[PDB]
Parts: structure tokens; sequence; C-alpha cells
């Protein structure tokens, strides 16, 4: 019965920048390609909505999951989001 | 117990020319979705794998079949086997019940149903 | 997203504990008996099932 | 209206790599492990080129299987091994082949001769001789 | 969608409607006013009992 | 004493009533779980009763 | 309506409420009220029709059939003779299907009226009803000729065999 | 109302099953077959009474 | 019938005598009206028995039979109209000629008041149902089934001719049922075996065993149009009942040699259930259906002793309803996807949602809901043959149980999800979809509220 | 105490007993203590496995039951007097082992 919009996913992705505490809230906000910030930094960055969101995160999420905004631009294909 | 069943093998660097296989059914998969797309099909796909199963399975197994083995003819142990058992079972039944029937009696005196 | 405000459960639920606490205590307080019970449960032999329930 | 190669033939070396795939590709190049060589043992009514039976099998499942619908649910081409017996079977879980269910019903096995002994409440047991005497012995006075 | 009766969170203890906890409160009473009638008047056993019934002479 | 179990052939027979008004004879306005339930609602009175004679 | 002597069963015999007490009883809030709201629209539209009814009248008649051959005659190979016979012999059996029907709600009679006793009183209905089916299969029972129905070929000769091979070959009965 | 909301619902069918039975008893002979009194003393319904 | 085929036969010149694209609504038209001279000059009482006129009718006095016979004739025409309509006017209208002639000589047949002109009606079938299957039927290998379809029933009913003329000879004359009251008994011989043999394996040809009928997968199997004469082919197997006829009478005391006719009907009746839950066909999947609990009434049969005929009068027309309504529900779901293989119908209850209640109640006649005329003459099959023996209730149990699965196997198959393709297939249940649907359980269920009319002498 | 001899009656389901059907009987003290009633037995409606000790009590227990209608409990001391009747009974009952123990062993 509640629904949702964009402006959800947009505060989620760039609080777990600040949630991990080895990533500073000083990066970029939505595009900071993680090469810049090879297990546990493509697994353990997505460990996190393994927890909050955790929809099994199949195999093709990591090869994605580069640009920190590509990991947001499917959510919305997947949630069925707003208009 | 059906099975194992084997969902880990060894690799690196066994058979490495045995690669695209998935060609095979890419270039089917190519040729399924252009079919798929289309502005105007309305009917359904040919799909000559199920063509070729039931024609293959439910004829087609007769002229396959020679009763050149006994493995052919082990059928026998199967279908007159258990048949004869019945009967087997049900001459020595109906004439046993009919001896306490025709000599002595056992029944109760108000069985008119039956 | 929690929700516990909807007076259509509210109903219902008010239904059932007013007669499932009275279940056992109306029914049998009024019936005509049927058969004869135990009256005797001796020495270490009575209630400890209700200690099986409490360990 | 198909008629070239159109139901399996008297298989199988009959140029079985001309078999798959000059038709009916269930081997890409008759080195596949899906050659039709898989007669099983043929002289019965079994398959015979058959693009058929012991391909590796015992499970679609439906899994999840994105590259295609593929799995069992949306058509994939031509990969027909075996069907009719797997829209309600599966692969192999965690445990393995251990019968310990007929150990498991073997615990009443040991109380099945329990159900030979009896069941009177008063008094104790004194399991050492007679001087238990259970029913009736003397009369009144 | 249409009702903003109850509000969405983001575990910060959104508050009750403080009106549900008042049928809370009379119905875990009513339950140990039945503690009356468990022993009073209830025993365990309204029997009586046997003095390991021996005197047979 | 007729009444001991005519009070239960009518609870035997107001069911029917919901089936009756489904095949769209001048049925009510829809609410159909809130009519549903109301026509549980007077069974169960009349369900009661009979309780009562048997008792006795 | 019917014949008592066909459906017997003893008096009523339906004793006293005994109250007793002070108390409120709502049975006395029920009968005093819930009479009225049948009788109206019941009884005075049932006697609306009572005489509504009562315009005209309508008949009906038993139906007695003739009986003149009854199982000997005649020679075997006939047609004639032996198909009133059949309509004997048939007509004979329907009649005694319905008549073990009465005797078995006679039982029924006693058994949802006494029902904690039940066994060991009305001395009757477990004898006579035994006294009955018992002395029915033996030949008004073609068994297993029902089949073909028997029609005076086989229940005169299962009593052919109730007298030559019973009560002769006994040896010497 | 409640007035005929429920009039129709259950007010209605109350008659028509009654004479249904009614005009039953008379007809077949077996109607409603009611048990024994199960009575220990002897009562006012009888002449004797019991100890 | 007095006049019956009378007012039938004059239904014929008025196909050809006809206008255009009317012939279908005139043809409909009359046809019912037969329907209440069926039902009024019938049904009358009714003590051993009705003898109707003379030597053409005995009136169906014992088991009347003869209304069901009438239904389908104004009810297949609605159903063929599906695909027929391709081909020139003077073609079409001999096909419905010939489906009209069908009914003439079963309309004689099933009363027949004798036996000489019982068997050239028994036999003056199979000339209309074979051209059927020849000319306007499905795709190829039909040649060979045609030759299937004859061959066997040909091949055994020819020694029936070689008893019945051995008896008119011998004991009188079979002209009149009413007139064998005179019947010597049979003894064991070496001659009399093979008197009980051919009189009674001509009647397994039509209603089938397990041995001697794979020809009936395969008019099934390969059929015409849109299960046109497979309707008439459901009342042709069940039309068997002539059994009920002969063996009455006419050497009933040989029962010595019964038991592999028991056995055989038995272990077959099992197996012939499990041999089509790997079936790859729609139209196959009905039809070892309806070998099964067709082969239930043989044994309460050659069991004599009723309580037998009871429910063995109400088994015929069990399936004769059911299997005719569930290939009514085959004929359709084809004019639609133009296989008739039940894999490709993935993804169906929502596309139609209107004929899915007709699959619950159809399939729920094979469970069969006590109070139906399904269950009604099952326990009482199961109240004879328990008194047989205590064994028989086993097999003939899990009978009840194979087709718990077997029904439901199919009906499971209509919900799946997304179903992959089938840009045709749009038509949300037309109205000679549903109309032509209805009129089978409306009779059927109708039939369950007094069920007396359905009852033998018995 | 009971079953001397000859059933009369051919009356199965035993309610036509010598007397009245103990629980085994008696024994030893007393070895008669006779019962109750048994054509009011049959007359009102009492059931088998009601006609042991105890049983003119039981009869007027249950009477104060329908002649107390909308009541609770119709005498509460009764069901302690019925049921004391009852666990004297069985009581009385339980010195079988007892001599069992003592009297059938040599002596
Ligand atoms: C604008 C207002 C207009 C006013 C309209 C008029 C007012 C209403 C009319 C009054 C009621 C008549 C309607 C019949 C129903 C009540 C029957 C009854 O109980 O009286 C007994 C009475 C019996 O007569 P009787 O004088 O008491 O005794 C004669 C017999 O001996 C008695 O024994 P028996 O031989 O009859 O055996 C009993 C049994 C046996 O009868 C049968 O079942 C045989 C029929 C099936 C045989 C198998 C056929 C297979 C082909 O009969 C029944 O089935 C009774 C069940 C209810 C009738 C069945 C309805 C079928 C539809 O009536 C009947 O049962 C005759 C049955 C005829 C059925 C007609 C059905 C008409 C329906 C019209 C459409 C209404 C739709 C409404 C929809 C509303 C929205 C949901
Ligand atoms: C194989 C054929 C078997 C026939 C053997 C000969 C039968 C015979 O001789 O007739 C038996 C008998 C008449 O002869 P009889 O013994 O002398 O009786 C006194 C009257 N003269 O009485 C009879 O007339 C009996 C008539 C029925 C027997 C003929 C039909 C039996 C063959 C049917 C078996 C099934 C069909 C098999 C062939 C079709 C399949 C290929």
């Amino acid at each position: 019965a509640p629904p949702l919009t964009l402006e959800g996913i947009k505060d989620r992705v760039l609080y777990v920048l600040k949630l991990y505490d080895k990533i500073d809230p000083e990066k970029l906000s939505v595009n900071s390609h993680f090469m810049k910030d090879d297990s546990l930094d493509q697994v353990e960055i997505i460990m996190a909505m393994e927890d909050e969101f955790g929809f099994e995160i199949p195999d093709i999420d990591a090869e994605k999951l580069m640009c920190p905004q590509e990991i947001v631009d499917y959510i919305a294909d997947k949630k069925d989001v707003y208009e | 117990t059906t099975l194992d069943p084997a969902e880990y093998d060894i690799s690196s660097e066994t058979r490495k020319a045995q690669a695209e296989r998935l060609a095979i059914r890419s270039r089917l998969k190519r040729e399924y979705q252009l079919q798929y797309y289309d502005p105007s099909r309305r009917g359904v796909i040919e799909d000559p794998a199920l063509v070729r199963w039931t024609y293959a399975r439910s004829a087609n197994i007769y002229p396959n079949f020679r009763p050149n083995t006994k493995t052919s003819l082990l059928g026998a142990l199967f279908g007159i086997g258990p048949l004869v058992f019945w009967y087997y079972v049900f001459k020595t039944d109906r004439d046993r019940k009919e001896k306490l029937i025709q000599e002595g009696k056992l029944d109760r005196t108000f069985n008119i149903s039956y | 997203n929690i929700n516990e405000n909807n007076p259509l459960l509210i109903n219902s639920i008010k239904r059932l504990l007013i007669g499932s606490l009275f279940a056992g205590y109306i029914i049998s307080n009024n019936i005509p008996p049927t058969t004869i019970p135990q009256m005797t449960m001796p020495y270490y032999l009575k209630t400890t099932a209700l200690i099986v329930t409490i360990l | 209206a198909s008629h070239i190669t159109k139901d399996m033939l008297p298989g199988p070396y009959p140029k079985t790599p001309e078999e798959r795939a000059a038709a009916a590709k269930k081997y890409n190049m008759r080195v596949e492990d899906y050659e039709p060589y898989p007669d099983d043992g043929t002289g019965y009514g079994d398959y015979p080129k058959l693009p058929d039976r012991s391909q590796q099998e015992r499970d679609p499942w439906y899994d999840w299987d994105h590259p295609d619908l593929r799995l069992n649910w949306g058509e994939p081409m031509h990969w027909d091994l075996d069907m009719y017996i797997r829209n309600r079977v599966d692969t192999s879980p965690t445990p393995v082949n251990w019968n310990l269910m007929c150990k498991h019903l073997f615990g009443f096995v040991a109380f099945m001769l329990f159900m030979f002994w009896v069941g009177e409440t008063y008094p104790a047991y004194q399991p050492v001789g007679p001087k238990q005497y259970p029913y009736n012995n003397l009369y009144l006075e | 969608g249409g009702g903003a009766h109850i509000e969405p969170r983001y575990r910060q203890f959104p508050q009750l409607t403080r009106s549900q906890v008042i049928q809370a409160e009379f119905f875990s009473a009513t339950m140990w006013f039945w503690i009356l009638w468990r022993f009073w008047h209830d025993s365990d056993a309204v029997l009586g009992h046997f003095p390991y019934p021996d005197p047979s002479q | 004493m007729n009444m001991f179990s005519s009070l239960s052939l009518v609870t035997l027979l107001l069911l029917t009533m919901p089936i009756m008004m489904m095949s769209f004879n001048t049925y009510k306005p829809s609410n159909y779980p809130l009519y549903v339930k109301t026509a549980i609602s007077y069974a169960f009175i009349t369900s009661m009763i009979p309780t009562m004679m048997f008792i006795h | 309506s019917w014949d008592k002597d066909v459906y017997p069963e003893p008096p009523r015999r339906t004793p006293a409420p005994s109250p007793q007490t002070s108390l409120p009883n709502p049975i006395t809030y029920l009968t005093k009220a819930f009479d009225l709201l049948v009788d109206r629209p019941v009884t005075l539209v049932r006697e609306f029709i009572e005489r509504q009814h009562a315009k005209n009248k309508y008949y009906y008649y038993h139906r007695e059939f003739r009986r003149v051959p009854d199982i000997t005659e005649c020679q075997e190979k006939d047609v004639l003779c032996m198909f009133e016979a059949e309509m004997q012999w048939r007509r004979d059996y329907k009649v005694d299907q319905e008549i073990v029907n009465i005797i078995q709600e006679r039982l029924k009679a006693c058994q949802q009226r006494e029902g904690e006793s039940h066994r060991q009183n009305c001395a009757k209905e477990l004898e006579q009803f035994t006294q009955v089916v018992k002395a029915y299969q033996d030949r008004y029972h073609d068994l297993g000729a029902h089949y073909s129905a028997r029609k005076c070929l086989a229940k005169q000769k299962q009593r052919m065999l109730a007298e030559r091979k019973a009560a002769k070959e006994a040896a010497a009965a | 109302r409640h007035s005929i909301f429920a009039f129709t619902h259950v007010l209605i069918p109350v008659w028509i099953i009654h004479y249904y039975l009614k005009y039953h008893v008379t007809t077949k002979p077996y109607t409603i077959v009611e048990k024994k009194p199960r009575i220990f003393p002897g009562d006012t319904i009888l002449e004797t009474g019991e100890v | 019938m007095l006049k019956y085929i009378i007012p039938t036969i004059m239904l014929m010149p008025l196909t050809w005598l006809s206008k255009n694209n009317m012939i279908w609504v005139n043809s409909t038209a009359h046809s019912l009206l037969i329907s209440f001279t069926s039902l009024l000059l019938m049904n009358q009482f009714g003590d051993n028995s009705l003898n109707f006129s003379l030597l053409f009718f005995s009136d169906s006095l014992s088991t009347p039979l003869l209304i069901l016979t009438m239904w389908l004739l104004p009810l297949m025409l609605m159903a063929s109209q599906h695909h027929l309509s391709k081909e020139n006017l003077t073609r079409k209208k001999l096909f419905i000629t010939m489906l009209i002639s069908l009914q003439l000589f079963l309309i004689m047949t099933f009363t027949a008041m004798e036996l000489i002109l019982f068997y050239i009606l028994f036999e003056a079938t199979l000339v209309p149902t074979l051209i059927i299957i020849t000319r306007w039927g499905n795709q190829t290998e039909r040649l060979n089934a045609g030759l299937y379809f004859l061959f066997y029933t040909l091949a055994g009913s020819l020694p029936l001719l070689v008893a019945l003329i051995y008896i008119q000879n011998t004991v009188g004359s079979l002209n009149f049922l009413m007139l064998q009251y005179w019947v010597q008994p049979v003894h064991n011989s070496w001659s009399n075996v093979f008197m009980w043999l051919a009189c009674m394996m001509a009647f397994m040809v039509k209603m089938p065993l397990y041995g001697l009928h794979l020809w009936l997968p395969k008019a099934h199997v390969e059929a015409p149009i849109a299960g046109s004469m497979v309707l008439a082919a459901v009342l042709l197997k069940l039309g068997g009942y002539g059994m009920l006829r002969i063996t009455l009478i006419l050497n009933p005391m040989t029962d010595f040699m019964a038991y592999p006719f028991i056995m055989l009907s038995l272990w077959g009746m099992i197996m012939t259930s499990s041999i089509c839950l790997r079936q790859t066909d729609l139209k196959s999947l009905i039809a070892y259906s309806s070998v099964s609990h067709m082969a239930l009434v043989i044994v309460a049969i050659l069991i004599q002793t009723p309580w037998s005929y009871m429910g063995a009068t109400a088994l015929m027309i069990a399936h004769g309803l059911t299997s005719s309504m569930l290939f009514c529900l085959a004929n359709s779901n084809y004019e639609r996807i133009h296989s008739r293989t039940m894999i490709l119908a993935r993804g169906l209850q929502t596309l139609l949602p209107l004929m899915a209640t007709w699959w619950l109640l159809a399939s729920l006649t094979n469970l069969a809901l006590p109070p139906t005329i399904n269950l009604i003459g099952e326990l009482f099959v199961v109240m004879s043959t328990f008194s047989w023996s205590n064994i028989t209730i086993i097999l003939m149990g899990v009978n009840m149980v194979i087709t718990a699965l077997y029904s439901l196997y199919m009906l499971i198959m209509t919900q799946r999800g997304k179903y992959t393709y089938h840009i045709n297939n749009i038509s949300p249940s037309f109205t000679r979809e549903n109309a032509l649907m209805s009129l089978h359980i409306l009779p059927l269920l109708l039939l369950t509220l007094n069920p007396k009319i359905i009852l033998g002498p018995l | 105490a009971r079953r001397y001899l000859g059933d009369a009656s051919v009356e199965p389901d035993p309610l036509r007993m010598p007397t009245f059907p103990p629980d085994y009987g008696f024994p030893e003290r007393k070895e008669r203590e006779m019962v109750a009633t048994q054509q009011e037995m049959n007359d009102a409606q009492l059931v088998l496995q009601q006609r042991d000790y105890c049983a003119h009590y039981l009869i007027r227990f249950l009477k104060c039951k329908r002649d107390s209608f909308p009541n609770f409990l119709a005498c509460k001391h009764e069901r302690h007097d019925w049921d004391y009747c009852e666990h004297l009974d069985y009581v009385k009952r339980m010195k079988e082992f007892e001599r069992e123990r003592r009297l059938l062993q040599r002596k």
C-alpha cells in the first residue's frame, strides 16, 4: 500500500558511501566509479544492500555495478518506479 | 538418492577450444527472436523440436523395433505374468467360499441383501 | 511501515478472546454427565506433567 | 509440411556424424557429448538416432536461467532430451543417500516387543518372580 | 497513496495512536482476574485419598 | 416441539440466499463481503435457540 | 391418513419441567411470543386454502386384479397360460418387497424411542423381523437366479429342491 | 432500517417451511420420533409418584 | 416407434432441396421438434413389459436408452460448423445427410424386437462412419486406421450368423425375445464351449478389452474435422448393449469359463488408466480414459444377480454424456491452436476465463461428486462384486484413485504463465463455443434430481 | 454378591442382570452389599456403566439438575458426597492387592 518514487534510492546509495567507514563522505555522489575507492570491493560494496535491499544480487549485477549510478539505474526497472 | 548430482568438477585448462557451444543456440536464438519480433505474425512458431519429439515417440518406434533380443521379449514377464497370478489367486478363491456355502453354513439369516 | 489501526480487525480479535477464555468454563459448566471420573491421582503420579511444561 | 529429417531413422551408425547436425541439432559438430550415439542399447523399441535420451538430464527445474527463458517455461528452441516426467521433479540437496528413516522407524521396532507387555497402573513392577500375583486365586472366606 | 494515518519510518520508532493501548491494557487484567477461579475456589484434586489400603484383617 | 428442529432447517436454508442472489436477479448494490457477513450475523441467534431445548 | 395398527408406538409420556427456582428462565419468554408469529401467516392461510380446496372434488380409484391360474397349469412348451402365470408371479413379488419395509421401520420405531435400553426391550422386533427376513431368502429369493428373474421356471424349482433334497434326503426324514 | 433488509432475509422463509412440516406429519406415518421421558420420580403428568 | 423413423426420413429431402446458408438454421430447427415426440409416447408403465406394436418394436421397455440417442444430431451440427465451411455446397450437404442417415438405423436399433433384424442393424452402421474418416478428416495415416476400423468388428461379428441361425433351426425361432420362455440348459461339452464363445466374443469387439483394442486410439486420434463424428463414436462404443438382450437367457449357466473374461478385464482395467499419464495427445487423453470405466461395466454383467444391473444401466450413460462433453472441450481449443498436442497449451486460464468454469465441472464428473449420475452406479458395482469375494474392492478402488490424478493431470496444464507466443488465439469464446458446451451437464444434474427413470428392470 | 443362577429371559445387552453388575465384586467386606432398584433403572433412562454402586444417590443428584433449570450448580456439596460415596467405594476395592500379596502367598 505505500508507494515509492525515485528519491528514496537517491538517498540510500549516497548514504552507504558514508556508512562504510572505509569510504569517507568526501567522494563523488553518484559517479565515483569505485576504482578510485578484487573481491570485497565489488561484493562488500553491495553486501550492505544485501542486508537492506537484499534481492539476492544476481551474477550480472557485478560487472554493471562499477558506475555507481548504473547501480541505481536498473533498480527502477526492477522495482517498477514511478512514471 | 537421485542424485549426488556432481555439480562441481575441475577446469584450467581442460579443452580450451570446447567453448562457444552457445554459438549453436545463440544463432538459433537470433533465429528465434527475429521470428518472434515482427509486426504481423498471428500464429504459433513451428518449433520443430516438438515436431521431432512426439512423432518419433508415438510413431516410428515399431519401424525401429525388432524382436532380435530377449530383452525385447522381456515383456512376457510383466504383461502375462501377474495376469495368470490374479487368476491363480481367484481360482483358489470363490470355491473355498463355495464349499463353506454348499457344505455347512456361516452367513447370517437376515442376508436378504446382498 | 507498520500499521495496527483497523477496527475491522479489532472487531474480530475482541469477539474471539471473550469467547476463547470462557470456552471450557461455560460449556462444561452445564452438561449432563455421561461417564465416571477417575477421582484417584496418587503420590508422584498426579500433576507432574505440568512440571514437564515448566522445564 | 516438413519432410527432411522429419523424425529419427534406423540408427545409430548410418554415418552418425552426418546426423548431428545436418538436421536435428542435438550436437553442434558431432562432438558435444550429445551426438546421436546414445541409442541407449538399441535392439529394443527405444530411440534410434533419436534426438532424445541419455543427454544431461534428471531436471529441468525452473532455475534462475536468465540468458533465455530456457529452464522449463518459455521455449528454448531445440534442446529436447526427455519430457513428461520433469514438470514435477528436482536436483540434489545437501544431504546424501543415507536411509536413516528405516532406523528412525526402528525406534518402535524395539517397542514393538513392548506391545506384548501389559499396562496395569498399580502396583509397581517388582519383576523377580510370581509374587506379583495378578488375578483372583482364593474365595471370599 | 491516499492516506497518511501512520507515518513511514527509517528506524526511529514511529509512535502508536495511543488508543489501541487502552484496549491492550484492559484485557491483560481480566485474564488475570481469572486467576481468581484458578485456586479460589478450585484445588488440584478435590477427591480425598487412600491410606495405602492395607488393613485386610 | 416442532420448532425444535424447524429453526435448524431455517438455518439450513438461508445459506442459499447469497447463492440465489448470484444469478443477478435484482441483486444488491454489490457490497458482497458486507452482505455475506450480515447473512451470517442473524443465523447465530437462530442457531442459539434449540440448544436450550436440548439440554432440558 | 393411515391406520395406527400398521405403525404402533407406545404413548408419549412427557413429564413436567419442574422449575422449583425463582430465578428467571428464558423458556417462559420464548414459547409465549414465537407461537403467534407462526400461527398467523400459516394457519389462516392453511384455512384459506381449506375452504378453497373444498370447491371441487376429484376421484381416483383402486386397482384390483384378477388371478384365475396359480402354478401348475400348464403344459411345457405353451405360451398363453404361461404368460398370465408370469403376471401372477411377478406381481406376487413386488408386493413382497415393501412388506419388509413396513417391518424394517417397525424396528426403527423402537430404536429411536427408548435409546438408552434399546436392546433388552420391545420384545418383538429383534425376533419378528428375523422371523420374516429369515423366512424370505429361502424359496422367494432366486439366489442367484434373480438376473433372468427366474419367472416361474426357477422359483418353483428352488421349491423343488426345497421338497426333494430338503425334508426327504435327511436320511430319513 | 433494518426494516426489510433482514425481513426479506429471515422473516419471510419462516412461515413456508413450518407449513411444510404441519402438512407433513398428517401425511407421512413417521413424523418426529422424539425419545422417552427420562424421569426419575413419578410426577403430575402421570398419576403415580416415586420415592 | 410408430412414427419416429417416419418424420426423420423426411428431413433428408430437405438439405439439397433448400437454399444457401439457410441450410444450417433450417436443419437444427426441425430436429428439436422430434425430441418431444420421443419423450411423449415413451416412458409408460411398465410391468413386464410394453410390447409396442408388432414384429418391429418392443418399445425399449426394460431399459429406455433412446432419449440419449436423439440429443446428438441437434448437438453436433453446431459443433461441425467450426471448420467445415470451405467446400462446395453440394459436397457439404452430403456430409450432413450421412450423419442423419446414421441415426435412422440406430433409431430402429436399440429396440429391434428380434435378433435376425438385430444383426443386420448391428452391422447397418460402420458404412457412414468409415466415409467420415476417409473424406474431410485430418492429416495422413488415415487409411490404415480406416482399415483397422474395419477388420475387427467385421472379423468378430460373422460367427453370430453362425450362432443365431444355428439357434433358429434348432429351438423355435428368435424373432421374439418374449417367445423365449422355453430355454433348454447348456451343459459343459467340447461343442457348447464354442457355442457360448461365438455368442459373446463379437460384443467384446466394440466395448473393448485389454486385448484387441489398438484401433480405438486411431479413430479418436486421427479423427474428423472437430470432434464431429467422434461424438457419435461415443454412442457407437457404448451401444453394444445387446449382451443384456442375449446372455440374460440362452446359455446362462456357463459361468465356469467366465473367469478369464473377469480377470482380463480387471488387470487390464487398472493398467490402461496408467497407460496415458505419459501420453502427448489431447484426443488420445480422453480416449484411454474412455477405455477404463467403460471396461468397468463388463464384470457387472457376466456377474449376474441384480444390484449389478442397477448401476450398469446408469454407467452406460455415465461417460456417454461425460466423454462427449470432454470431446466438446477438445474440439474447442483447436480452431485457435491448430495442433492438438497438449504441451503447447501452457498459459491458459487467463485468456479464456468463461470456459474455465466448464473445465472444472466437467473434470468434477470423474471425481464425480457422489450426488451425481456417476458415483450412484459405481457404488452398486461395489455392492455386487464384494459379494463375489473380498479381494475385488482392491483393484477396482485404485481405478477410483488413478483417474483422480489422471483427471487433475489435465486441469493443472491450463495454469501456466507468460505463454511465450500466440499472437493468434485471440477469440474470447464466442456464442457457438459456450452454448454448445452447455446442454450436457444441464440434463445431467437434472437427471440427478429424481434419478428414477435411469433404472433397468432390474 | 450378585450372579446366583438362571437369567430366564433372552435379553442380550446384559441389562437383564442378576441384581446389578459390580466392577468385579464383592469380594470381602461386604460380601453382599446389594444395589438399588431395577424397575426404575430401565424406566428412567439410565445408560450402562451406571448400574454400579452409589446409584440411587446419583439418581437424586441428577434430579436437581433438571429441577433447577437456569442454574450452574444444583448442590455442590452433593457432588462431593457422591464422590465420597464413590471414593470410599473405590478404596474399599483398593484392598484387593494388599490381600492378594498377603493371602495368596504360602503360609
